[PDB]
């Protein structure tokens, strides 16, 4: 039905602008957002027709032809990381009309820290013996990469929020119990930054 | 096709 | 309310007696078509009309919101039923009268509420069920009704007819004379 | 007499100018009594009675509601309209005359549509204004009409009466005399 | 407009019959749907439902296996007749006011079907203390907890700290790893970071606990198996502060 971005990657109060393109769209249709998380029900965001929509989550922008739409997001925070859908139709026979609502691909986006001062280092945690290497306080332009190994775990990297001083950063777990493993050699093959502390 | 138009249910 | 031309897409009915439900379209005052909620299929009373479609589907949800906010309304009212008005009964012919062509009697009833009636054709102490059609009931502006029955017949010196219209806001059945003088 | 407790909703439509004014007005009715209504030209649910405040305020309440009753006016009124144009705004049907005497004169004018309509009583190429009694445009429900236009005289030898009948069906009016 | 689903996560054998109710909470469901989601695919319409009767399913899926019960203006449910490994998806059910414009989506239920429940095991959750070197250079105290060996994935981690649910300085993973992604039975690992002041790590009053709620079979599901029975429990691992 609907062609919409694949993927968008974007940093923290930026206006992100994803674009619905329905050219074989009917007189008689609605254009639908919905805002999935995972892995929960998806969110109603906004709806239109014909002119220009505002919620107090996004805004729809809707022109005279009608062949594509625009969903606006004011300020991205680091909760808007979500699947957005875009859906047209007037909602199957129960409205009733031949266009019913049918979900698209939809656009994943992903919304991402600032780290105006990067620090990238690897400590190593010993529980309350076995050990874990953390990879924090790195630049959000820098990629973890999965380990080659069966044995070494390594996890995606995501983002902490500290709204008491309004400090965010980026971490990275890995842990294995082959002989011998060290945290030097642990994120090696992600590739990390050349300014990076090793204890 | 003639398109109508619903009534919303009372609280 | 003043205008060239007014409809109502649609006229949605839905009492408790019965329960009974109703589901028309209607321009300029004349019915379009009705949706039977039984047979779950939609019967248009103009033949240049027949060529678009509608489901049905819509009017049986419809009527079932209706069923729910009745409900909603006996509840917020204290139990407040409809008032049972005087309906207005004329018999009068389509075409002029002619002994030999045929010809189709029509008896209007007007300011229907609650919309419960009983039209029923008499010729010679009998009724007449053979040729007979109902209009359903049809909107107004003082939110009553008006309901229309037919009779194809052709014209005699001894047929006569008569219209009996049974109501709730009648003290007796109201009967309307015919006769091709 | 048992007890009915009815309940209706009239979605209309109003037209004028063609499609240069459109009026939406969906009404809500219990039982004969119009409880909430909603007018294109206000764009918000309004209570008529206290009984229909309570719907008022929640459906007022809720923004996805409005955006779509706010589109009703094309996505219903004017969508439909075009089918109008083609259909029940094409049908035209010509109406038959029949003059029937004598004191009293009664001109039957049956089967037409639409209802615009212009009856004339004529006494011998004079329009009569007064002594002219005219019963109520008469529905007869499938879709065609009827007027039956009275008038009172006094009968002199030689005297016509023409019934002169103006419809949009009808290229000219049509000349049904009574002669006397 | 709020819509809920239970039983929010259910693991099954083959030939269960599993009852997924939908309710409405603050309004009056005038048009009730279902929806089906696979590991990595868009949403799916099943049904549509309206008080009282009747279901008008969509196609290609068989009214046999799926029941629908719209009996109430909030209620309706979905049973899953015989179940079979190929039904294990998400369920989502919709309500409008109504039809499928006016439509808003349920939690969803999470549904795992298997051949014998022998595969599943409860997680092994353990809570490791931040070093002195980080405390020293960037002035904060990460503690890091992991889970591991869990056969499913239906679990929920959550920090708490003195006895109440913390939800600043939190960071899970949104997808836990499998151990052995080669076999098709592999257990799953997830890890979790909780980050706090320096001075309030150093300090000893404080109290650490990460938690974890796992949510397993239950009630009538026959374990014969010498190992301890996996039921829905709640895993957790705790560590005190230390100047
Ligand atoms: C119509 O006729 C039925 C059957 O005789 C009767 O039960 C009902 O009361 C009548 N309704 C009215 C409005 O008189
Ligand atoms: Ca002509």
């Amino acid at each position: 039905k609907t062609t919409q971005p694949i993927s968008m990657d974007s940093y923290e109060g930026q206006e992100v602008n994803i674009t619905c393109s329905h050219n074989n769209i009917a007189t008689n249709d609605y254009i639908t957002w919905y805002q999935q998380f995972p892995s929960q029900g998806p969110r109603f965001i906004i709806q239109g027709y014909k002119t220009k929509v505002t919620n107090e989550v996004a805004s729809l922008f809707i022109p005279a032809d009608r062949k594509s739409s625009t969903l606006s997001l004011p300020r991205v925070s680091l909760s808007d990381t979500a699947v957005y859908y875009c859906l047209v139709g007037d909602g199957g026979s129960f409205s009733g009309g031949y266009n019913k609502l049918i979900f698209g691909a939809g656009t994943r986006l992903a919304v991402h820290p600032y780290i105006q001062n990067p620090d990238p280092a690897v400590y190593q945690l010993r529980d309350s013996d076995k050990s874990v290497c953390l990879f924090t306080d790195f630049d959000s332009q820098t990629n973890v990469s999965q380990s080659k190994d069966s044995d070494v775990y390594i996890t995606d990297k995501c983002v902490l929020d500290m709204r008491s001083m309004d400090f965010k950063s980026n971490s990275a777990v890995a842990w294995s119990n082959k002989s011998d493993f060290a945290c030097a050699n642990a994120f090696n093959n992600s590739i990390i930054p050349e300014d990076t502390f090793f204890p | 096709q003639p398109f109508p138009q619903p009534e919303l249910p009372y609280p | 309310i003043v205008a060239d031309h007014v409809a109502s897409y649609g006229v949605n009915l839905y009492q408790s007696y019965g329960p009974s439900g109703q589901y028309t379209h209607e321009f300029d005052g004349d019915e379009q078509f009705y949706v039977d909620l039984g047979r779950k299929e939609t019967v248009w009373c103009l033949p240049v009309l027949r060529q678009f479609r509608f489901d049905p589907q819509f009017a049986l949800t419809n009527i079932a919101v209706l069923k729910h906010n009745l409900n909603s309304l006996i509840k917020r009212s204290n139990s407040t039923a409809a008032t049972n008005e005087v309906p207005e009964v004329t018999v009068f012919s389509k075409s002029p009268v002619t002994l030999g062509q045929p010809n189709i009697l029509i008896c209007l009833v007007d300011n229907i509420f609650p919309p419960v009636v009983n039209i029923t054709w008499l010729s010679n102490g009998h009724s007449v069920t053979e040729g007979v059609s109902e209009t359903s009931f049809l909107s107004k502006s003082d939110h009553s009704f008006f309901k229309i029955s037919y009779l194809t017949l052709l014209p005699s010196a001894e047929e006569s007819y008569d219209c009996k219209v049974e109501h709730w806001g009648l003290d007796k059945p109201l009967l309307k004379h015919w006769e091709p003088e | 007499s048992p007890e009915d407790f009815v309940y209706q909703f009239k979605g209309m439509c109003y037209f004028t100018n063609g499609t240069e004014r459109v009026r939406l007005v969906s009404r809500s009715i219990y039982n004969r009594e119009e409880i909430v209504r909603f007018d294109s030209d206000v764009g918000e649910f309004r209570a008529v009675t206290l009984l229909g405040l309570p719907a008022a305020e929640y459906w007022n309440s809720q923004k996805d509601i409005l955006e779509r009753k706010r589109a009703a006016v094309d996505r219903v009124c004017r969508h439909n309209y075009q089918l109008e144009l083609r259909t029940t705004l094409q049908r035209r049907v010509e109406p038959t005359v029949t003059i029937s005497p004598h004191n009293l004169l009664v001109c039957s004018v049956t089967d037409f549509y639409p209802a615009q309509i212009k009856v004339r009583w004529f006494r011998n190429d004079q329009e009569e204004t007064a002594g002219v009694v005219s019963t109520p445009l008469i529905r007869n429900g499938d879709w065609t009409f009827q007027i039956l236009v009275m008038l009172e005289m006094t009968p002199q030898r030689g005297d016509v009466y023409t019934c002169h009948v103006e419809h949009p069906s009808l290229q000219s009016p049509i000349t049904v005399e009574w002669r006397a | 407009m709020v819509v809920s689903q239970h039983p929010s996560w259910v693991i099954c054998k083959s030939g269960t019959s599993v009852k997924i109710e939908c309710r409405s909470l603050d309004f009056q469901a005038t048009t009730m749907f279902w929806y089906r989601q696979f590991p990595k695919q868009s949403l799916m319409l099943m049904a549509t439902s309206n008080e009282g009767s009747k279901a008008t399913y969509e196609q290609g899926v068989e009214k046999d296996k799926f029941l629908i019960n719209h009996a109430s203006l909030t209620l309706s449910t979905l049973t899953v007749t015989s179940a079979h490994p190929e039904d294990s998806s998400f369920y989502i059910c919709s309500a409008g006011v109504g039809g499928q414009e006016t439509q808003y989506f349920g939690p969803g239920t999470r549904l795992l079907v298997l051949e014998d429940l022998k595969n599943v095991f409860p997680p092994e959750v353990a809570v490791f203390e931040p070093s002195e070197a980080e405390i020293s250079h960037t002035q904060k105290a990460t503690l890091v907890c992991l889970a591991t060996g869990f056969y499913p994935d239906h679990v929920e981690l959550s920090w708490w700290v003195n006895g109440k649910e913390v939800h600043s300085g939190v960071c899970t993973d949104p997808q836990p790893l499998k151990e052995q992604p080669a076999l098709n039975d592999s257990r799953y690992a997830l890890s979790s970071r909780l980050r706090v002041s320096a001075t309030f790590w150093q300090n000893p009053r404080n109290h650490f606990r990460c938690q974890v709620q796992f949510y397993g079979l239950s009630e009538n599901d026959e374990w014969t198996q010498d190992r301890a029975k996996p039921v829905t429990q709640i895993v957790s691992a705790e560590a005190w502060g230390r100047a």
